[PDB]
RNA sequence: UUGACCUCGGAUCAGGUAGGAGGACCCGCUGAACUUAAGCAUAUCAAUAAGCGGAGGAAAAGAAACCAACAGGGAUUGCCCUAGUAACGGCGAGUGAAGCGGCAACAGCUCAAAUUUGAAAGCUGGCUUCGGCCCGCGUUGUAAUUUGGAGAGGAUGCUUUGGGCGAGGCUCCUUCUGAGUUCCCUGGAACGGGACGCCACAGAGGGUGAGAGCCCCGUAUAGUUGGAAGCCAAGCCUGUGUAAAGCUCCUUCGACGAGUCGAGUAGUUUGGGAAUGCUGCUCAAAAUGGGAGGUAAAUUUCUUCUAAAGCUAAAUACCGGCCAGAGACCGAUAGCGCACAAGUAGAGUGAUCGAAAGAUGAAAAGCACUUUGAAAAGAGGGUUAAAUAGCACGUGAAAUUGUUGAAAGGGAAGCGCUUGUGACCAGACUUGCGCCCGGCGGAUCAUCCGGUGUUCUCACCGGUGCACUCCGCCGGGCUCAGGCCAG
RNA sequence: GGUUUUGCGCGAGUGUUUGGGUGUAAAACCCGCACGCGUAAGGUGAGAGCUUCGGCGCAUCAUCGACC
RNA sequence: UGAGCCCGGGUCGAACGGCCUCUAGUGCAGAUCUUGGUGGUAGUAGCAAAUACUUCAAUGAGAACUUGAAGGACCGAAGUGGGGAAAGGUUCCAUGUGAACAGCGGUUGGACAUGGGUUAGUCGAUCCUAAGCCAUAGGGAAGUUCCGUUUCAAAGGGGCACU
RNA sequence: AAACUUUCAACAACGGAUCUCUUGGUUCUGGCAUCGAUGAAGAACGCAGCGAAAUGCGAUAAGUAAUGUGAAUUGCAGAAUUCCGUGAAUCAUCGAAUCUUUGAACG
């Protein structure tokens, strides 16, 4: 209160502070989402344009009529119904419409590079080695200690000199 | 404030002194020194009973009777007496339930306000307009100062379809004075009955209209209140022949002539 | 009607920074209108009086009277026509406070700064009347 | 029932409206950044423990690792799709294994999943 | 003799760090009484006020030694109900949760217990040519790997990849963007009244000599000029080392926190002697272990977790800090003590206590000059729309006082009813209506025809009707009704 | 927080406003799941009111009942 | 009927009212009520002791209490004297004013305004310790901090030497 | 009859009510997270041509540098500005400086 007396009785100016927000409200970007974005419209508004969904869980209240972003056995086991001990783990194998919905669809499906890894200049050298002393002989390879010091098992050799090319 | 007429230092003097048994503000080199405190008598004290925030500021209503009363509304905006009763002048315009076409309000036909006031003369919604121009004056009291400067009447009612007319006729009508614009799906009876007096002027569009059927089919436990009279009109009921066929004979005239 | 929410509406609020802006603030506020002429010559409606301008006054006692800008009394949101002055009791000649909404500029000081202020709403102005045309 | 200074501890909300603001906004924070990804995240179906409430499901915290291994998910992935995963949880019985296996094939049918860089 | 190590010291040694303020909200310690009820005492106020210590933009808590008894749930936090329920109390005054359930928000992790042992692989300095060098710390353990709904090691086969620029973009400031000063009247001054216009995604607000959308600042929407710092990012350069990572399988392994649980006791606390929790003291553990719960179900079967190490955003609080927007609030004895050079003047030894006090005028145009007075001032004269606005300054009530005008007064005045005198006044009235003659001035006389509107039989327009009919005036006569007091 | 009476809505149901969704944005409009409170047939005599003049008999009271 | 309402005349200058609903910090003769202002008492009580004052002239608009001179009285070196400590802070000097204060007046003043005035190697402080207090070593205390003052403190000085 | 006491009226006083106004308060809501040994909060003394207070600053002292704007400040006096310009201003912004004695206060 005292501070707040002394500041209107002061020549010093007001600190007007700006409006300014931790979070933007709006996407941004060149994505297909920026691009189609309407600042005016809610978060379902512009979900039930895309044709996505913006909520999983379960309706908390009435929405807009329009709204469509919120959402033989032998032996007798229930997966039987469900099928089409390792699974692929960096991807999913996975299988009239909005246009941003179709976008996003081709932006998912469109092929793209790998950059296959190539292998050292020595690593190559030391399987030159391999291939100049024993041939074609894996199990040979393996059992050697000079040339084969970090004693490696005949299958990883063999892969090795499959991904350089030989053989 | 809570500490309003609180935060001052006073004491009662006693019983045998021939003075007023408040209490009174200690110290002895101000004016203050001496003077009564602490009571709503009392210069610079505590009110009586001070305001508090918990004071129910807000009202709960229920929905049901929420929804009569705006069918009440709507009811009486279909009434031509009650329109002129409530101060809305109604005599260039034909059909109280002004419907106007959609495709003279929807899109940009309407976005510019030199265009809806335009309409609005045609439709004969005119005299009321320069009505609520001509109304404009300044408030009388301590509103002024409180930020409620000017009052004036009030206009015709824009009610639309936002689907369908697309929400751009809002921004014609917005600078025009008296002129309210208002959805469909979302009626006001604060702008339907304004000062709780019914018989506003409503200017509909084509498609609101269709669309008035659907949001009371959608309104969830409420149905369409059933009147318990069927006939409002008394005279016909009074002066039916079903009613006088079976009336005594009159006992007397209006008025009477003393005997004595 | 007000629509963006660091605009405020309040007497309070808007009395307290007319009567207590800078002098920057206060050159804005004492702007005058330009003249026909001015207006079809340079497509300009208004500009912030300075000392060197000509003006007409068209409002108050002094009905139609001419003269030169003598002083932008900015304290007092005055200015100080030439030969618009009123005598003291003693005979000395004191100016007459004239508020710039009350004159019209027929002649302009021209300078640098001056014209490109000019050529800053020219350019606004056309933008919107082509945007506006088509 | 005020034996006691009540006056000082009395919270009155009138900010209700100014606070569901406030949510809302935050929401739409959320889908600003994850711009095509839903705000939420996909939970299983789970009952209520207590005999009144045993007749009713509800959401619970996160997929079991069974249920998630039946559907064909990765461990580490699942969080990274939008897939809760809670390690407390325990089957019990083939139902609640069948009702969130189904629920995460459901889940995959819909997803549109895009390369990494 | 010399030299290590350990421990402890010096230095204005090289580089750092803490204290104080603020304390609205937050984390702890400490800690009352007035009051309420009851023979008394416990209880209640209250696990509050005062006092002390410690943080932030939030803090704290937090990923079960949990809830449950279920067809199960699944870190923490908050709202709603649960619920004035359970439970504790002379079952007084009273006190008083929690699980489930609907919702807001969601996020998971790091160590200690292992040997890198085929290579301390780790890090603080300070000298630099910024290439790199030495001094040390440390094996009484710094890296990588692992953290018990786990994991390691091998084998096997798929799958995965790291750095540097970076156009441009978002956020925030910043420049510019509509229309009457047209004519008349009142007025000192139009921003008032009348007329004719214009703009409006702008008729919010303010100023300008009196109520201004178009006189001015701004107001609305889209753009547009320049800048700031964060974050994102199309693309472009590169990458590498037999380097890292996810899983699968198994004739191999799988370390999990002690003066801590617990028993006894004292104080305090809770709805909670299975002690609800905490603290002090005495004693002092375990490994198919330990904790909690369910259960008469025949023995203590069954269920559910893993304590004594640690980190973590969000939903939540906010009388304080930087701002911003509002009000059916108050309007100078009100509203904060303070609308003013107010925590000021002033009082007290001191801790502390603590006021009163806004308004000339649109513009000082704040009265030149003359005269009387020692002066203060007065009177003329003047400014102004106004001095019946002269800084003892908007408007200027009452108490109280002066002058003038009228009246009354042999020890109260004032009050009720009724005349009279004197002064002073509001009403009422001024003529209207209708007949009979005369002079007129004009065709909305009756009827008929056509069109139109309606209440479908009533009207209105146009024509015919160019005068014993109809309408207004004037000059006479008469009737009626007209104010006050009376016979 | 209880309680009595009057008006209003719906009525074996009632209560949107913890919250969520729109909005011209503290207004107004809408409602998915729980939740609070309540709920899941006789004889005789009088008796308002009907009557086809024969009788039919509301509510409520008295009595004999029936059931839990 | 009444609480009240309306109009006329005067003053004034910038906003206000009727109708119907909504709302409340909504109606005063009292509370030895609060704040402010104003009366009768009343031109009344009263304006004390320190024996004591008088004449001419000057200043000044104005002189019992301002000055010069003269007279009559007084303190009587334990003073009604001349200086300090403590305390006060410009009251000290000159010029000017007379709104307020000096319970009459004032031309006078410790009043008001404008200027001016305090000169040190030797006078005091500055240095020393006294009764006594504080820090450090340590030890209590939840803590703000308390004890402790030479204590089971590595606590302070100085010298010499063909290097 | 006057004087005195009382009543009313007009004018004039005393006093500051009433009406009107308000760069103030009070309450609610929203965005944001920023004191200090690189010396804070508080206290003191200086600084303007003419200033006591309030305000601003610190011996560079009602202020310096930089950026923007674009022609003032004003109570008086004195300088300006060439205006076709690194440039007035008790202007705004603000990233660089100066920053007396103390005060956690540190020879």
């Amino acid at each position: 209160r005292e501070l707040q007396k002394r500041k209107r009785r002061s020549s010093r100016p007001t600190i007007r502070m700006p409006n300014r927000r931790k979070k933007a409200l709006n996407p941004a970007g060149n994505n297909i989402i920026a691009k189609s974005w309407n600042k005016k419209e809610t978060l379902s508004q512009n979900y039930t344009r895309f044709g996505l969904v913006a909520k999983l869980g379960k309706a908390t209240g009435g929405t807009a009529p329009g709204n469509k972003a919120l959402l033989s056995e032998s032996d007798a086991v229930p997966q039987q119904q469900q099928q089409e001990n390792h699974i692929r783990q960096h991807d999913l194998e996975l299988e009239s419409k909005p246009e941003v919905l179709r976008a996003l669809e081709r932006e998912a499906t469109r092929p793209v590079e790998k950059t296959v890894r190539h292998q050292s200049e020595r690593e190559r050298e030391w399987l030159q080695r391999l291939v100049d002393k024993h041939g074609d002989d894996v199990a040979a390879m393996a059992r050697d200690r000079k040339l084969n010091p970090y004693q490696q098992t005949a299958s990883d050799i063999k892969r090795r000199l499959k991904k350089a090319g030989l053989l | 404030s809570e500490k309003a007429g609180h935060q001052t230092s006073a004491e009662s003097w006693g019983t045998g002194r021939a003075v007023a048994r408040i209490p009174r503000v200690s110290g002895g080199g101000t004016h203050r020194a001496g003077q009564g405190a602490f009571g709503n008598m009392c210069r610079s004290g505590r009110m009586f009973a001070p305001t508090k925030i918990w004071r129910k500021w807000h009202v709960k209503i229920n929905q049901g009777q929420k929804r009569f009363a705006t069918a009440s509304a709507l009811a009486a905006s279909a009434v031509a007496p009650l329109l002129m009763a409530r101060g809305h002048q109604v005599s260039t315009v034909p059909e109280v339930p002004l419907v106007v076409d959609s495709a003279a309000v929807a899109g940009d036909a309407v976005a510019k306000t030199a265009a809806a006031y335009k309409l609005l003369k045609a439709i004969g919604a005119g005299p009321d307009v320069e009505k609520v121009k001509k109304s404009k004056k300044l408030r009388a009291g301590k509103g002024k100062m409180r930020g409620r400067r000017h009052r004036q009447r009030r206009g015709p009612l824009i009610v639309y379809s936002p689907e369908h007319d697309g929400k751009e006729l809002v921004k014609g009508f917005r600078n025009i004075p008296g002129v309210e614009t208002c959805p469909v799906d979302a009626l006001n009876l604060l702008q339907l009955a304004p000062g709780g007096h019914l018989g506003r002027f409503i200017v509909w569009t084509s498609a609101a209209i269709k669309q008035l059927d659907a949001v009371y089919e959608s309104k969830k436990g409420f149905f369409l209140p059933a009147n318990i009279v069927s006939q409002a009109d008394l005279s016909r009921l009074i002066n039916s022949t079903e009613i006088q066929s079976v009336l005594r004979a009159p006992k007397g005239e209006a008025r009477t002539k003393r005997a004595c | 009607m007000k629509v963006r929410p660091t605009v405020s509406s309040s007497r309070r609020k808007a009395r307290k920074a007319h009567f207590s802006a800078p002098s920057s603030v206060r050159r804005v506020i004492m702007s005058a209108p330009l003249s026909k002429e001015l207006r079809e010559k340079y497509n300009v409606r208004s500009i912030p009086i300075r000392k060197g301008d000509e003006v007409q006054i068209v409002r108050g006692a002094h009905k139609d009277k001419e003269g030169k800008v003598t002083s932008v009394y900015r304290l007092k949101y005055v200015i100080h026509v030439e030969r618009v002055t009123r005598e003291k009791a003693t005979g000395q000649t004191v100016p007459i406070g004239i508020h710039p909404s009350n004159v019209v500029i027929t002649k302009l000081h021209l300078d640098k700064d001056r014209e490109n202020i000019l050529a800053r709403i020219k350019a606004g102005r056309e933008q919107v009347a082509k945007a506006k045309g088509k | 029932h005020f034996r006691k200074h009540w006056q000082r501890r009395v919270r009155c909300h009138f900010d209700q409206p100014g606070k569901k603001v406030t949510r809302r906004l935050a929401r739409r924070a959320k889908a600003a950044a994850l711009a095509p990804r839903p705000v939420d995240k996909l939970r299983p179906i789970v009952r209520c423990p207590t005999v009144k409430y045993n007749r009713r499901t509800r959401l619970g915290r996160g997929f079991t690792l069974e249920e998630l291994k039946a559907a064909g998910i990765p461990r580490l992935l699942a969080p990274t799709i939008g897939i809760a995963v809670d390690h407390r949880r325990k089957n019990l019985s083939e139902e609640s294994l069948a009702a969130n296996v189904q629920r995460l094939k459901d889940y995959k049918a819909r997803l549109i999943l895009f390369p990494r860089k």
